[PDB]
């Protein structure tokens, strides 16, 4: 999946 | 887009979360709806924060001649029966007696992997106080090596009531 | 936008600010630019809210041919060193001894009209208790001749340090 | 909307 | 921008 951080 | 739930522990070892999804497909048979059950798998890297994303492209339903909806995951912090998590620090209240705040105080505190460390206090405490134990908190996810603080945050407990003796007392020892 | 700063006093009364405005402007020729001040004029009503805005069409920069762009104020609450605003209501910090929390006080609350009222206290207080004090607050906006309330705020101040002979004493007075 | 549930 | 003061 794709991450997306913070 | 989906609340995904995470432990304070699950944060701070990491863990594996495997969430079954029911999305609608088109069948090999271009004209029918079927029900198909497929499991996530998301990887939960040790001290991430909550709002970090995880999309699985295109995992929505299926039936019409248009690109199925993408499933975007939202990391969420769930409450904690013993810390508040602060960013990577953790957040210990400690709950002591106005005695105790006054006269001297040792905290056991509790750690993340569940042992406990005993805080030595000789001084005044004061409502609202917070001492750092440093390296305590939850590892800084770009650099898991490395962990953020345990804070203890003071409440005093103040006695229900004072009987007249007592106050009699205090009107000698405590300043105006 | 630009802020506009009003006191809990101007909230409480309503109050006529003026504001002096430096704009550019296109002069006769078409080609040259002079700076002119200009007085604005806001009537600010009785427990206007922060965020409130107030609009002068064309104000801004006239440079060329284009429209000038409006001017929008936006009403901030002014810090005030006694009160805390909280929408209708006011909180007052009220700083106490010790002694006083455990053995009882008056606390003379300041009013926005510049009384005192004074409250008596002879229970326990606690690090931060509220006693409300209604109708002391400011005007509701919508409906002006109604008010809020005014919400004394207890701050318990503690000894810097206790010798041991007092600290002898508290230990057979307070309860464990 | 599809559903989204939790297993092992 | 213009400049705005309180008088």
């Amino acid at each position: 999946p794709t991450i997306e951080e913070v | 887009t989906h609340d995904l739930r995470v432990s304070l522990e699950e944060i701070y070892s990491g863990c594996t979360k495997k969430m079954k999804i029911s999305h609608k497909r088109l069948n090999p048979d271009g004209k029918s709806i079927r029900n198909e059950d497929k499991i996530l798998t998301i990887e939960v890297k040790k001290g991430w924060k909550e709002g970090t994303k995880i999309t699985f492209p295109k995992e929505g339903d299926q039936t019409s001649n248009n690109i199925p909806a993408d499933i975007v995951f939202v990391l969420k912090d769930k409450p904690h029966n013993i810390f508040k998590r602060d960013g990577s620090d953790v957040i210990y209240p400690a709950r002591i007696s106005l005695r105790e705040a006054l006269c001297g105080c040792t905290v056991n505190v509790p750690t993340l992997d569940g042992r406990t460390i005993p805080v030595v206090f000789k001084d005044v405490i004061r409502p609202g106080m917070r001492r750092k134990v440093p390296g305590e908190g939850l590892p800084l996810p770009k650099t898991p090596e490395k962990r953020g603080d345990l804070i203890i945050e003071f409440e005093v407990i103040f006695p229900e009531r004072i009987p007249q003796t007592s106050r009699t007392v205090l009107e000698q020892v405590l300043p105006i």
